[PDB]
């Protein structure tokens, strides 16, 4: 263990020595960010070149962050990334399935060895995250999958926390600015024309926060936490709203699932990062599960945000010079849906 | 390992550090080389070590070399030297 | 005893510039939030300016007083003629810090000094 | 004694002669033409350029450059931890912590220089009494990480033992005059 | 004309310090003492006052000491015992004041180690 | 240098100056490296005799500043003479 | 052992006695260095007054301010010597002019008397907090926009209680508590033993 | 003994003074040239 | 008679020794009420009146230059005017009074 | 009047000057420079490090000027301790001062040019920098911020060699302040961005404070190094370069002819350098030569205590100002009779200048402020200190 000793900033200890696989993502980004600032040891495993983990190394203080080359087929290097953690936190996620990764990697065949390895090396906790409303069953292979690994990684590593977060709304996020880019589109499909799909954002920092809180509380343990959000929101507000700060145009025209899941499978040919997924379409569709679980923000510590409060940091970039100078006040609220 | 025994323990996590790198270390300590040299048997009671090569060298200091038992060490080179 | 004015009489003068400030900084905040983008509230930044005002509300001085608007004033300067930019104004929010706890048992179980 | 420049001594009042030499040098730009033959005559010079990998710009002895550690030729690691280096240094730079060897000689624990804090004012080089500390000619030290920046006594008294040769003839040729 | 004010000087609100600096800090008014290890009084005559110290926590990279206090490395000088007490007053800081102790005159005379009986 | 003299006269005459006779470029004139070693002169205060430091050490025998007019016919003074006005020079007084 | 010339300490010592001479009503103290350099002490009252008469007086004429500058000796009452010193193209010599001002008790500006000190008085109260009255337009000129605080003040921590990074979460950078990785070695200098009377 | 001294003598003179050299055709004569061409070019 | 002064903005004043005798004689006037023994009043009257005496003596603008220095004459007289605005300026300063207040006890002791 | 904030283009440097403006199409109304953009602390730094380690500082304020800075705080601390160097350190001080003038008419011609837009004189004459540096180098050992001018003399008699190259170059030298001549004095070009840009009366020089060749250029004959010698600037023989019609133009030919009076200095030191010492032999003030601290006990104590401890200045104030090539340098040093300074004011050629940017850029474009930056040769270490 490291004593913590210091005021709490940067140039302070906490005592958190934490491999995080997935740094590089949306999430990440946040991870490695308060747990650099509280001054933890973090550890962050590699794949990408170094030009794209420089966002990284101004976070968090000298010495404190460690990046390592790992390959997720290669075992080898997941093994030595955990040799001197004594937390895991894994975020390996992607959307679309990709040549050489299968949704079972990224999200049940990956996260499983890791924790795996991260048992034999006996560090105190591992942290995995799921999407939420992830049945063994729900319609997307990405969903299902997920479901499949939360599972499995129990039997690998026991009492392993496991939050599960909704979709999260932050900058750079999907959920956001998906529907926000939509403006290309001159038209925005909206199945069921956007109705029946209660959507609960929230924001990064406070799935952010809630991870880091469980890292370093000891009431988090087999927990499946979830983090959710402050508000719910029927689809149809969300991306009127969305629209509404962008300052752009709100069309909404219903398109029937079945020809849209096509749509998907269209951009989803894209070599290139396909845009829309098949499986996002549905995930999108998917509605948002009810809240009655082991709580996560507020009961890992930390009051969730408001998606308006911060939405006009998140939709500014997509909005025109006219409106630039536009602020919240002048935009109007979306309506929520206890239903 | 390093000059004084500075070897982090096995769960330290600046061992981390090393992790995909080298632990900069000299192979040459001091504590052996000094030894190698052998005990200068000079002939009067008190020399001076200047330490060698005069300006280039080491504050001059003389030593008393009358403890027979023991031998005389400059507080600067570590050389030794006897009667 | 027996101190020089600064610019303000007594106490009673002095406040008169004080509400004079208050009124700048009242009708000034909704300009900052939109001439700097700043993702605050108006409301929200205008309860922010009251804070301020009153932080150093227990001052009696009248002199003290004086220097304090003079330094506002300043700082108004700085955020109307904008050589303040996000970065600035925002610091008055204090919006990464972390919070600390005051509570004693709080603190014992984090700072050796408290 | 002061100098006028730029000041007409007298009123030179025109003549033909001169209006004309004038009108020319305004109507046919003389003068620009003048300053163009600068610089085809230097177009036609050698370029002092420096091939820099394959040819060095000349440092001589007294260059400070890189810090180093060294050591008597016995192999006694020069520093008997006075710590006056660190009293002198202006910017902080360097920490020593010591206790009396095994051997019970005087040595440095810990020696951190932090090159990033550190100035090369070579003042370092100066204070020493023993001259353990040196201002190595290698000014190519330039890293990828900040932490590497940061030299502890290993890193130092190796950096010693490559540079040794040169340090020795840098000291050897500068120390009359010191 | 002049103002009267019997409000003790307190700038606490000019100064510009953080509010954790100036109630939690408390500085002690002290007329240094002598390291025995020298003979000289020349470090034992002016006042000083220094802020209560610090976490000084070891750094993980380096082994460097470490300190999250800013008034730790401040002392400053006053020349009497009353001017100091001024200093903490204004400034707001908590003030504990220690008596100068002046070694007290010793009678020495060099006979005496040559006393018939001593 | 190492110039055509063809290349040398376009430059002399373009630049309108003799530039070879001043080149900017440095060849075998700069002073040799490992110049002879120097023995440098000791100066005054090493005497081994009559070097008492009471007798050179202007550094604390200066004293408290002077003092005039302290709170606790006659000619008007200048704070020193009026100052003499310069002379033109004499090897280019204009230019 | 430098060359002193007493010439200068005669001379510049004569004036002194007649600045004061001319200006009783503020001139305290008028003391020649033994650096042979005058040195004029007011009462803040006497800014103006003692200004003008040296940059307008046929025997006295000291056109340029060299410099407006203010020491801080916390024990003394009035914290601050506010500190001018100018010269005198016309008769080659220096004088310098020092008034005492505390934290909250303002000197007048002398913008009028010389407008190089448009800027030093803006430096002196950016660093020290003295307040300069009937200046054109008195701010900040050295520290950052935001900075609260005044720096050279013998009372303000060397490191400052702010320092600034990049925070990825926010995008924008952002003031901290100030938290140094090595504290400022503060070795104790001062040696137990005094050098001469003085 | 042997310091880095002046050599004996003194070193020799160098020059400061500005050596623009005031090198060109006459005005007269210039303007003849440009005119001379314009006068055969018409013709 | 000359081209121009040095000073780059000063320009040549003609009728030099006139524009210095009616500034001279306006500031021995304005002098005349300060208080009678006055320390301003008896240095600056000796100054000016040495000034004029001069000026009245030269007819030649070059000498006068030598005589009461001053470099070009017109600096003279700007340097006379600029005395005359603070002889006016002083004597609403009154600052032939006595010392307006003590110093505060230890306030120049440097050794602090 | 739109303010642009102009400056933080990167436009005229010179360091970072952020001049908000406010600018009716392409007339300037009104210019008010933003300082402190390099402020660092340096008069603070400085009362908690002892006169030694302080020295380092003095290079950074104005580090064009690396060497001509160091040279103030010498003579303040000689002066308080009424200490004065020996003859021969004397001489170098003057040697290099001079040779360091060169080096900043170097920078402030050409980087004038540059944002003028004339880029063929700077690379000219960097070369004939770099050569110097190489003396700044072999004598000191860094290129610039050498340290070696220090409170009692010089650190290191110069190498056995250092004379006679820094002849060949200044037996050179001229024709390359020749040459940029034949580009820019008369070019029918540069005089028109130049003449009549920023003229300052003489009154009005003085009054804002100007004290350089900005006064110098107005015609008002002031050279602090004619009117009061410092060092042995009083044994050699130079012409300060009086202007007349003061205007950027004509302040330029000003520092073109001390670039060429600076060459007449700097033959004379050559010529005329005396055999002996290049540091006080009070080992009270200096440091004891190397061989001596390690043969005799009263040179290692006195080595000990003032590289530990310090010179222990007496108690005293001192305003001293050279000619810094940008104008009067000057540090007021008080001083307690400990061993680190208590105040160092450094007076900035250059906190007055900026300062005339308003009173001089008026009813003037965008660039007409580029060319009167370049006349004012800020350089923003010593503004903002
Ligand atoms: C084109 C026709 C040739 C031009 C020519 O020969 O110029 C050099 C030749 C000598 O000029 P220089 O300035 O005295 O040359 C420097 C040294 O003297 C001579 O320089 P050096 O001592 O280094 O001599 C060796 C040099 C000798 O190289 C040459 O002198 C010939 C260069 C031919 C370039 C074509 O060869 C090399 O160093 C390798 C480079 C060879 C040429 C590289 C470029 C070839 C370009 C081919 C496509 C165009 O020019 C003249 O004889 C007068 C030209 C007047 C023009 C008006
Ligand atoms: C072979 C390369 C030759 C390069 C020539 C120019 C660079 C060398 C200049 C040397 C020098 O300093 O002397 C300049 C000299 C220097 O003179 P000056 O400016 O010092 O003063 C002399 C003139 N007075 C005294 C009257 C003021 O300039 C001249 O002699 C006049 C040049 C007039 C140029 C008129 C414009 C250019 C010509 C336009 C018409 C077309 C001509 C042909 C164009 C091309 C056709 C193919
Ligand atoms: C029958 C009688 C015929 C008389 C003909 C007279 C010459 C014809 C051209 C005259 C052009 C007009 C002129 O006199 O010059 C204008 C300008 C200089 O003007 P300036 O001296 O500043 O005077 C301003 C007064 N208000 O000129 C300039 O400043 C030009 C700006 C500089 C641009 C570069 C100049 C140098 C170019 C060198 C190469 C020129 C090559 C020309 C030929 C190329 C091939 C065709
Ligand atoms: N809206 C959301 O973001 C939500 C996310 N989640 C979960 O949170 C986690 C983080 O999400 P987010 O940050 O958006 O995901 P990202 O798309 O940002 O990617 C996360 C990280 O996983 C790494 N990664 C992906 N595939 C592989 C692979 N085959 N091998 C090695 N590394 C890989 C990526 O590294 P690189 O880019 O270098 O390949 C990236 O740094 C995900 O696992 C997701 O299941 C749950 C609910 C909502
Ligand atoms: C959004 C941006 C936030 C920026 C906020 C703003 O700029 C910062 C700022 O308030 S600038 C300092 C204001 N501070 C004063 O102006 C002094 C007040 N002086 C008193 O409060 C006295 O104690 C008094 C006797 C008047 C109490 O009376 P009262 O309680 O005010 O009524
Ligand atoms: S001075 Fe030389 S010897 Fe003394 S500690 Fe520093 S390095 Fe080691
Ligand atoms: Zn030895």
């Amino acid at each position: 263990a490291v004593i913590p000793h210091g005021k709490g900033g940067r140039s302070s200890v906490s005592g958190v020595v934490a491999t995080v696989f997935g740094a590089t993502g949306f999430l990440g980004r946040y991870v490695v960010n308060h747990l650099g600032r509280m001054g933890s040891q973090v550890i962050i495993p590699y794949r990408c070149d170094v030009y794209d983990i420089m966002h990284l190394r101004l976070m968090g203080d000298l010495g404190q962050l460690t990046f390592l080359e790992w390959d997720a087929r290669d075992k080898d290097s997941i093994r030595k990334a955990v040799q001197h953690s004594n937390v895991v936190i894994n975020l390996i996620g992607r959307e679309w399935e990709t040549r050489n990764f299968d949704f079972e990697d990224v999200f049940v065949n990956i996260p499983r060895a890791i924790a795996q390895a991260s048992k034999e090396a006996g560090v105190e906790r591992f942290i995995h995250v799921s999407h939420l409303n992830a049945s063994m069953k729900s319609s997307s292979k990405s969903l299902r999958s997920k479901a499949v690994g939360e599972k499995e990684v129990r039997s690998v590593f026991p009492e392993a926390i496991i939050i599960r977060p909704s979709d999260i709304f932050g900058r750079e996020d999907r959920f956001l600015n998906h529907f926000a880019n939509y403006r290309w589109f001159l038209a925005v499909p909206l199945v069921s024309l956007g109705f029946k799909t209660v959507k609960q954002p929230v924001y990064v920092a406070d799935v952010s926060k809630g991870i880091v809180n469980a890292t370093k509380d000891p009431d988090a343990v087999g927990k499946t936490f979830a983090f959710t959000g402050p508000n719910r929101y029927l689809l149809f507000h969300l991306v009127k709203y969305i629209f509404g700060m962008t300052h752009r145009t709100f069309i909404p025209y219903p398109l029937p699932l079945f020809v849209y899941s096509w749509i998907g499978k269209l951009f989803g040919l894209s070599p290139f990062e396909p845009w829309t997924t098949k499986d996002k379409v549905e995930r999108i569709h998917i509605s948002d599960v009810m809240p009655t679980d082991l709580p996560g923000l507020e009961d890992l510590g930390v009051q969730p945000t408001p998606l308006e409060l911060k939405s006009i940091e998140v939709l500014r970039r997509h909005r025109t010079y006219r409106w630039l100078s536009s602020e919240i006040e002048e935009t109007k609220p979306a309506k929520t849906v206890n239903y | 390992i390093t000059h004084t025994g500075q070897v982090y323990d096995e769960k330290d996590y600046r061992r981390v550090r090393f992790v995909d790198r080298q632990k900069e270390v000299n192979e040459n300590f001091a504590i052996d080389l000094i030894a190698q040299q052998p005990v200068n048997e000079v002939e009067h009671r008190i020399i001076a070590c200047d330490g060698g090569g005069g300006a280039l060298g080491h504050p001059k200091v003389y030593i008393n070399l009358d403890k027979e038992t023991k031998t005389g060490t400059c507080g600067y080179c570590g050389l030794q030297f006897k009667q | 005893t027996s101190v020089k004015p600064i610019f303000s009489r007594d106490l009673n003068e002095a406040k008169r510039r004080v509400r004079e400030l208050y009124r700048a900084w009242y009708r000034e905040v909704p300009n900052t939030v939109h001439l700097m983008q700043l993702d605050i509230t108006v409301k929200q930044g205008r309860d922010k300016v009251r804070e301020m005002f009153m932080k150093n509300a227990h001052v009696t001085d009248p002199r003290v007083v004086d220097l304090l608007v003079i330094k506002g004033k300043m700082e108004l300067q700085e955020t109307i003629k904008v050589w303040k930019q996000r970065t600035h104004v925002m610091r008055f929010f204090h919006e990464t810090e972390t919070p600390r706890p005051k509570d004693f048992l709080s603190k014992f179980y984090m700072g050796h000094d408290p | 004694t002061y100098k006028y420049v730029n000041k007409k001594e007298q009123e030179s009042e025109v003549d033909m002669k001169s209006a004309t030499d004038n009108a020319a040098r305004i109507l046919m730009w003389t003068e620009l033409i003048r300053g163009l033959g600068m610089t085809l005559s230097y177009l036609f010079r050698e370029p002092a350029t420096i091939n820099y990998p394959f040819e060095k710009g000349p440092l001589s002895p007294r260059f400070r450059g890189e810090h180093a550690l060294r050591r008597y030729p016995s192999g006694e690691e020069r520093c008997i931890a006075c710590k006056l280096c660190e009293a002198i240094c202006p910017a902080q730079a360097i920490t020593i912590e010591a206790e009396p060897r095994a051997d019970g000689s005087r040595r440095t624990t810990r020696y951190d220089i932090d090159m990033t804090k550190c100035i090369y004012c070579g003042f370092c080089q100066e204070a020493c009494p023993v001259d353990a500390i040196v201002e190595g000619p290698n000014f190519e030290f330039s890293t990828e990480t900040h932490e590497e920046l940061l030299y502890n006594k290993e890193k130092l008294l190796n950096n010693g033992d490559k540079w040794e040769a040169e340090i020795a003839a840098n000291i050897q040729a500068d120390y009359l005059y010191r | 004309q002049l103002i009267t004010v019997d409000e003790k000087l307190d700038i606490t609100t000019l100064t510009g310090v953080p509010e954790e600096h100036i109630k939690t800090r408390k500085v002690r008014i002290f007329v240094p003492a002598r390291n025995n290890m020298q003979s000289g009084v020349n470090n034992t005559k002016k006042w000083k006052m220094e802020f209560d110290t610090r976490e000084r926590w070891e750094n993980p990279l380096m082994g460097w000491a470490s300190t999250a206090d800013p008034l730790s490395n401040m002392v400053l000088t006053f020349s009497a015992k009353e001017d100091a007490i001024a200093f903490a007053e204004k400034n707001g800081w908590s003030y504990d004041v220690e008596e100068k102790k002046v070694p007290k005159p010793k009678s020495k005379s060099y006979g005496a180690n040559f006393s018939w009986n001593k | 240098a190492s110039a055509t003299r063809v290349i040398q006269k376009l430059r002399n005459w373009a630049s309108g100056q003799d530039l070879q006779a001043k080149l900017q470029l440095r060849y075998q004139e700069i002073a040799k490296r490992t110049q002879p070693p120097p023995k440098l002169p000791v100066g005054p205060s090493h005497k081994l005799s009559n070097n008492y430091y009471c007798t050179r050490d202007g550094r604390r025998e200066v004293v408290p500043p002077s003092i005039i007019m302290s709170s606790q016919e006659k000619k008007a003074v200048t704070p020193a003479p009026p100052m003499k006005r310069w002379e033109l020079s004499k090897d280019q007084p204009y230019l | 052992v430098r060359p002193r010339s007493d010439v200068t300490h005669k001379q510049l010592s004569a004036f002194g006695e007649y600045v004061a001479e001319i200006l009783p009503k503020y001139v305290q103290q008028v003391q020649v260095s033994c650096l042979d350099e005058l040195e004029i002490c007011i009462h803040p009252d006497g800014v103006i007054p003692t200004l003008t008469f040296l940059r307008d007086h046929t025997n006295a004429q000291f056109k340029s301010l060299a410099d407006l500058t203010a020491v801080d000796v916390p024990t003394r009452q009035n914290r601050f010597e506010i500190v001018y010193n100018l010269l005198s193209l016309r008769f080659n010599s220096r004088i310098r002019v020092k008034t005492y001002a505390d934290e909250l008790t303002p000197i007048d500006s002398i913008v009028s008397v010389h407008i190089a000190a448009n800027w030093y008085e803006r430096e002196v109260w950016d660093m020290f907090g003295v307040f300069f009255f009937n200046h054109p337009d008195l701010r900040r000129i050295l520290t950052d926009y935001g900075f609260e605080g005044h720096p050279f003040r013998k009372d303000f921590p060397l490191t400052g209680y702010v320092e600034l990074r990049y925070d990825d979460e926010v995008k924008r950078v952002v003031a901290e508590p100030v938290e140094l990785a090595q504290e400022f070695r503060k070795f104790d200098l001062n040696s137990p033993w005094e050098a001469f009377p003085a | 003994v042997k310091q880095d001294m002046p050599p004996p003598g003194g070193y020799g003179p160098i020059d400061y003074k500005r050596n623009l050299p005031r090198r060109g055709l006459s005005g007269y004569s210039m303007f003849a040239v440009g005119i001379g061409a314009l006068i055969f070019g018409y013709w | 008679l000359k081209k121009t002064t040095g000073l780059v903005g000063l320009a040549v004043c003609d009728t030099p020794h006139e524009r210095l005798t009616i500034l001279y004689t306006k500031t021995l006037d304005i002098l005349k009420h300060f208080p009678k023994h006055a320390a301003y009043r008896k240095y600056t009257e000796q100054i000016t009146n040495e000034k004029l005496d001069m000026v009245k003596a030269e007819p030649d603008v070059k000498k006068l230059e030598a005589l009461l220095q001053g470099g070009e004459v017109e600096e003279v007289i700007l340097q006379a005017e600029k005395e005359l605005s603070l002889a006016r300026k002083m004597l609403k300063w009154k600052p032939w009074e006595p010392l307006v207040e003590e110093p505060p006890a230890n306030q120049w002791k440097w050794p602090i | 009047n739109m303010t642009l904030n102009f400056g933080p283009q990167h436009p005229a440097a010179h360091g970072v000057l952020r001049l908000v403006l406010e600018l009716s199409g392409e007339m300037v109304r009104k210019c008010d420079p933003h300082i402190g953009l390099l402020h660092r602390g340096t008069e603070k730094l400085i009362e908690y490090k002892t006169y030694l380690q302080a020295l380092p500082y003095f290079d950074r304020l104005d580090y064009v000027s690396m060497m001509c800075n160091e040279q103030a705080y010498s003579i303040a601390v000689e002066k308080l301790l009424n200490i004065q160097p020996p003859p021969r350190a004397q001489w170098i001080r003057v040697l290099f001062g001079e040779i360091t003038r060169i080096l900043n008419h170097i920078m402030a011609v050409t980087t004038h040019a540059l944002d003028i837009g004339a880029m063929t004189p700077f690379f000219w004459m960097f070369e004939e920098r770099e050569k110097m540096f190489e003396f700044y180098e072999r004598v000191s050992g860094a290129r610039m911020h050498a340290a070696y001018i220090r409170p009692g003399g010089v650190h290191q008699d110069l190498p056995l060699g250092l004379l006679d190259d820094i002849y060949e170059f200044s037996k050179n030298f001229s024709l390359r302040i020749d040459e940029v001549e034949e580009m820019l004095t008369n070019n029918r070009i540069w005089r028109n961005r130049t003449v009549d840009i920023g003229v300052v009366t003489a009154e009005d020089a003085l009054n804002y404070g100007f004290s350089g060749v900005m006064l110098r250029g107005s015609g008002i004959q002031w050279d602090l190094r004619k009117t009061q010698p410092y060092d042995v600037y009083d044994q050699v023989e130079f012409d300060v370069p009086i202007g007349s019609r003061g205007d950027c133009y004509d302040r330029y030919l000003c520092r073109v002819e001390e670039m060429r009076q600076s060459l007449r200095i700097i033959e004379q030191c050559l010529n005329k350098m005396p055999p002996g010492e290049i540091k006080v032999d009070d080992a009270k003030v200096s440091p004891p030569k190397r061989a001596e601290m390690k043969t005799s006990m009263e040179s290692l104590i006195h080595h000990f205590k003032l590289y530990t401890e310090g010179y222990q200045v007496p108690p005293g104030a001192t305003y001293t100002a050279i000619e810094a090539p940008k104008g009067e340098f000057g540090v007021y040093l008080v001083s307690d009779g400990s061993s680190r300074p208590y105040r160092c004011k450094i007076k900035a050629p250059g906190f007055a200048h900026l300062a005339g940017l308003d009173k001089m850029s008026k009813g003037h474009m965008l660039a007409d402020v580029v060319a009167i930056i370049g006349t004012q040769d800020i350089v923003f270490g010593e503004i903002d200190r």
